DNA sequence: CGTGCATAGTCATTCATG
DNA sequence: CATGAATGACTATGCACG
């Protein structure tokens, strides 16, 4: 169930999808309750490219809340739908997963440009006087380790409080977002049908000749 | 081989059993540390694992894991969410653990997950463990007889009644409110000097619950009632502002400000009365809630009634002295706590007088041994053992057992620095000491008056203005 | 601020994360100790906290959130169910954790929940990490750059091919066959001195999987091309007695008692098959399942197609080699392990060397001054400081700075025993060690003898008969 | 779901009762499986002496499992009703709901003499070779530490999956070695008087009863 | 479908009291 | 039906592969 905004405005209402209830709690938080609408799921997402579908509980809320509909249609009911997981690995999946549901369904709304990204930190360092930095991954690390310290790993959203995750992931006076688009669908397509698809002969052809393991 | 018992003799067995675990050991606060076991784990726990405010957070479920493995063989759950509510503010009055992350709030979400949020025990808290390492405190072994544990704590501030506890075993359930740090103490130093003291007098310190959340406290008479007895009923009123709109600044302690809402606007759509026009508009840093014929003080007063806006509270007000389940008062309450604080001071300072005689005896050892330093070196070298060192030393100069080793241990560059006057004024030191504490220890007044200095000290540190209001 | 991404680019990075973490970090086994991270977590970190064999055991709840806390940022039930399989003897082999209590079995029981259980390290499990506190291996820091965590571990015993591993993770996946920990160390031994070797010749020593369930394994065919390849398929089959009836005392790797009684049992209900006449007593120490027109071999012989008594076994023997998913067969899996055998060694021994070394220069100190011992203490008598003693000593009979330090902080007991004899023994010890180390460091040849005796210590202590046979 | 024996004999089989899934698989394994049946239940049991009772999925097994019936009518299913609990103290209070549940409903089955309580270990303490001690509450730990004197180490079963499956046989199950109580009811008016007041509804007594009966010492 | 690591959740029950 | 410590469990997802 979604924790949803005061106003009920398609122009200017942001809806904020989850990992789940824990993350949502920090959400919920901190938050402008005018125009920002939280709704968690349960953890990693039907792999839609991969009937069993819309019985699927998360994938029927998330439709639901949406207006919409899988055809589609359109203006319902925000103006973004912006998707916001664990900074980690597993959030990349996650990320994945519901955009291969997006794009596959709710194509127009991707080709749009109502699907967005929130990049939430990772790592925050420290050093009555402090001093802070933020980090995203492995690498943004090494810098911020050279220039600093404790260190600290959100191993999950509801691990950071709620000032935070405002100040630097949710008010957009000082956030940064990821706007999606789609730039071809036949290049679209190919991908999402290795990446996310059924097959794997090839999935696997695609790691071995692109994944830098260094 | 089977053993034959009744049906009413075995239920009377395992139940009693079980009453007396879950009176003690389970729900009901020691009425001298005001805290229930699982509490006391936690923080004797989380600080012997030095888990303090001062030095960086820790991931509560390696927190939790370590208490069910060395004190408290139960569910990882019952531990962790007791511990979440120890780092709740609009629960608790003075917070015993900082969490970091989500851990609920007054909407009623739930806390993150333990894996999710990290710990510490907060200031105050340390408080609460001072001077435990001071053998101030019967302690007990564990489960396993692997480790031991403390029985009760010291307590340098008087929980049970500044952080309130509830509340629920088989027989007797408690609720106590919380209560103004300062102004408890307030109450507490006078009966340490006055402790013939009425309720009417301890009332004019300790005036009544203070809540975290601030609310109106209303009724005088039930809770004189309440501090006699042990049982009393309140009222309790949402702070009510009026902008030109009804503006809600605060509600009753316990109270789900979720719910709360709903049940408001529930009124409006169920139209029960009449110039209903309600949103919640409440962030991080303040609680607001907003509410033709402005029949105001008809819709207002008809909300405390039909609503939970203006609640009572109860006073149930049950703790565990003497082993046992005691329904008490301010007086009982407060009596006890000073008591305790005295065992606990005479404790530290029969400790701290026995550790000051023995370094004052292997100090006046030293002293001796730098008149003699050449011949001790000498007879030293001269010697076959590190032990035949000793009993040499011994026999000879007839130093004592302590003082031997002492003498023979010392490093090398403790040679360097051969110089009487530096002991001289630590014996000094020592001397004063301990014949300052001997006083303590038989002197019952100027023990008394050492707890009233350890006290104000205290009430200065984390005194705290009122937040709730009395009518 | 807005970045604008495509689908296609923002899909790839965040597919090419994942991917690879799951590979690498959950999944797929390093190949030099056969391990995936969890498991190595859990092993270090009990160790560090020394749980071992010979010790008591420990309430695996605290075991969990240790790791959780230190090393491992994932799910408390992740990692403890992890720490389950390794004390399950009908899944690992060689077991690398002994656990008290119920932990599941082949009747598919579930594994009594962490609050329950106690767990330890096992005796085997050490050598696995033995000579780790030795710098003998890459360290890196962990999630929180608070304390640091071995990449893999020195690997004693070639864990990988001994306990199998399976296996699922973006575009790999992963099956293992356990081996027999002689067997396997035999080949390991003969390709050390013979590097260029066929596998034919391997097969000699390491001549098919060893199943911790005993049970029957036929395709020598097909073997040797899972172990060439790194793909094959083999058939297992339960192991049969006729009884006047039929006994089964065996069943087939990674298949599940329970569920296969009732398969058989359905057989009979269904009548599929002739004579079926289906009950299982198996207790605490032994597996048995008992089974007109004795038909017996067409039932039998039916049996093995139509259900699980007799399965195939499918090799995808891909393990972790230099970073990167690979997919293996024995000779890959033998050479690598030992190439890494002699990164620890060398690293053990100049680590050994080293510290050697310090203590070597600090007893030629000592002994120097065991000679003018008389004006040394004179020396620090009349120095001010410690600081200043040592300080002192380096300008006048120039020592060196450690082995001032070393001079100064000696006790005083230490002094009784004025003895060069017993100081130049030591140093002839570590002379002695230095130059053999210096030798291995030096001497590859050495080196892989020392690769060969170690190997064959431990074949000698867990070493145990074969429990599968091969047809 | 239930661990049934392999015989189908209402004359030498028992039901043994359980207070979980974990302790259930130390009962299953340590076990005669010829006869004896194991049926684990979730945690703590309803009140039955306090509709909202048949429509509890754990009562509801309970008896479709023994036969009989709530009325009743008796010979299914088995000769031994045993009720095999943690031996703490939560142990105790699920053996004290448990039991009010067969006394109020399942009455003949009780007054017959076909409820039983197994007696498991709490502490086993210790000092090739090895003696060892089993306590089952805290009085009796005091005296098995004396004996032990030093070097002892003591372990406490938090619950019985905890143990393995030659202990909970050797020492709790095993009909040879094994000791049983079995629950007979000597009035009928004493009994209800005090399971109306412990397990009943009022409270106001029960308070009474721990105050003039529990030695709080 | 299960296998092994991961993602993230939920449900019954007790006990006193308004 | 909450409230706070307890007893004891369950469910959906990805991923490769037979
Ligand atoms: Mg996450
Ligand atoms: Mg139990």
């Amino acid at each position: 169930k979604l924790t949803p905004a005061q106003s009920k405005n398609p122009a200017k209402n942001e809806l904020y999808l989850v990992e789940g209830d824990s993350a949502g709690g920090s959400a919920k938080q901190g938050r402008d309750r005018k125009f920002q609408a939280i709704l968690p799921l349960r953890g990693k997402v039907i792999n839609t490219a991969k009937a069993d579908i819309l019985k699927n509980e998360e994938i029927n809320t998330m439709i639901y809340t949406i207006g919409a509909g899988v055809d589609f249609s359109i203006e319902a009911n925000y103006d973004k739908i912006i998707i916001m997981t664990d900074a980690d690995t597993d959030g990349a999946h996650i990320q994945t997963l519901l955009l291969t549901f997006f794009y596959r369904y709710m194509r127009p709304l991707v080709e749009a440009g109502h699907v967005y990204i929130a990049l939430p930190p990772l790592y925050k360092m420290s050093k009555k006087k402090e001093e802070v930095a933020y980090a995203w991954t492995d690498g943004e690390l090494e810098e911020l380790r050279k220039q600093f310290a404790t260190l600290q790993r959100y191993k999950g959203l509801g691990e950071m409080n709620a000032d935070q995750l405002w100040e630097t992931t949710m008010n957009p006076e000082t956030r940064t977002l990821i706007r999606v688009t789609i730039e071809d669908l036949a290049r679209a397509e190919r991908r999402v049908n290795v990446l996310m698809g059924d097959k794997v002969e090839p999935r696997r052809k695609w790691i071995e000749d692109n994944v830098k393991f260094t | 081989n089977i053993q034959n018992m009744s049906l009413e003799d075995i239920m009377g067995e395992r139940f009693g059993r079980y009453s007396k675990y879950i009176i003690q050991d389970r729900a009901l606060p020691d009425i001298r540390d005001g805290l229930k076991p699982v509490q006391r784990r936690i923080l004797y726990s989380m600080n012997k694992d030095s888990n303090t405010f001062d030095k960086s957070y820790r991931k509560s479920a390696k927190s939790v894991g370590n208490i069910m493995g060395n004190f408290h063989p139960h569910g990882d759950s019952s531990i962790y969410d007791a511990m979440v509510r120890m780092s709740q503010n609009w629960k608790n009055r003075e917070i015993l653990v900082e969490m970091h992350g989500n851990n609920g709030s007054m909407d009623g979400d739930p806390p993150a997950a333990m894996r999710y949020t990290e710990a510490r025990l907060s200031e105050i808290a340390g408080y609460l463990l001072q001077d435990i390492e001071k053998k101030t405190v019967p302690f007990a072994w564990n489960f396993d007889d692997t480790e031991k544990e403390p029985t009760v704590l010291p307590a340098a501030f008087p929980n049970l009644l500044v952080n309130g506890s509830t509340g629920i075993s088989a027989g007797y359930a408690t609720d106590i409110p919380p209560h103004n740090l300062a102004e408890v103490i307030d109450a507490a130093v006078y009966m340490i000097d006055h402790p013939t003291a009425k309720i009417d007098k301890l009332m004019e310190f300790l005036p009544g619950p203070d809540f975290p959340t601030g609310a109106i406290i209303q009724g005088r008479d039930e809770i004189k009632k309440a501090y006699e007895t042990g049982k009393g009923r309140v009222v309790v009123r949402s702070k009510t502002e009026i902008e030109k709109q009804i503006v809600i600044t605060e509600i009753p302690y316990e109270i789900n400000k979720a719910n709360l809402v709903k049940k408001i606007d529930d009124v409006r759509v169920n139209n029960k009365v009449a110039g209903i026009a309600v949103r919640d508009e409440s962030d991080r840093d303040g609680l607001r809630i907003a509410i033709k014929d402005a029949n105001t003080e008809l819709v207002l007063n008809y909300l405390f009634k039909y609503t939970d806006l203006q609640i009572n509270y109860n006073f149930n007000m049950v703790a565990i002295d003497n082993f046992t389940p005691r329904q008490v008062g301010i007086v009982p309450i407060l009596s006890s706590y000073i008591a305790h604080r005295r065992e606990v001071i005479l404790a530290r300072s029969r400790f701290d007088k026995e550790k000051a005689e023995k370094r004052l005896h292997i100090v006046e050892g030293l002293i001796r041994v730098i008149s003699i330093l050449d011949e001790v070196i000498a007879l030293i070298r001269a010697s076959e053992n590190k032990a035949d060192a000793k009993e040499n030393l011994k026999v000879s100069y007839d130093f004592t057992e302590e003082q031997a080793e002492a003498i023979v241990t010392l490093q090398l560059y403790r040679l360097t620095n051969t110089d009487v006057v530096v002991l001289q004024e630590e014996e000094a030191e020592l001397r004063e000491k301990i014949a300052m504490l001997a006083a303590i220890i038989g002197d019952e007044r100027t023990m008394y008056n050492l707890m009233k200095k350890e006290l104000r000290e205290v009430k200065k540190k984390f005194a705290t203005p009122r937040l709730s209001s009395l009518e």
